[PDB]
C-alpha cells in the first residue's frame, strides 16, 4: 500500500474580500480660474 | 391730519413698495448662493469639490 500525505479539513469562517478596479481622485481640487478679465 | 397731500403719500407708498421688491430681488440672489437642494432624495457624489 502506498503512504501519501492526507489532510483533516474542517470547518471555518472567513471574510470573502473581493477585488475591484478604480483611479485615485483627490480630495479638494480647485481649478483656479480667473473670474476678472485682464491680461 | 391732512398735513401732506394724498398724492404724495401715494408717491412714498409706491417708492416704499418699489423699494421692498428691490430687496426681495436682493435677498433671492443672497438665497441662491447657499444653493438650496431642490427636491428630497438621494445625492451622490460632488463633481464640483469646494474651491472651484
Amino acid at each position: 500500500t502506498p503512504e501519501v500525505g492526507i489532510v483533516t479539513l474542517e470547518a471555518q469562517t472567513v471574510t470573502l474580500n473581493t477585488e475591484l478596479p478604480g483611479r485615485t481622485n483627490a480630495f479638494r481640487i480647485a481649478e483656479v480660474r480667473p473670474q476678472v478679465n485682464g491680461i | 391730519d391732512q398735513a401732506v397731500s394724498k398724492q404724495q403719500y401715494a408717491d412714498a407708498n409706491a417708492a416704499y413698495l418699489q423699494s421692498k421688491a428691490a430687496v426681495e430681488q436682493a435677498r433671492i440672489n443672497l438665497r441662491y448662493t447657499k444653493v438650496l437642494s431642490p427636491i428630497s432624495g438621494r445625492i451622490g457624489r460632488s463633481a464640483v469639490t469646494e474651491g472651484a
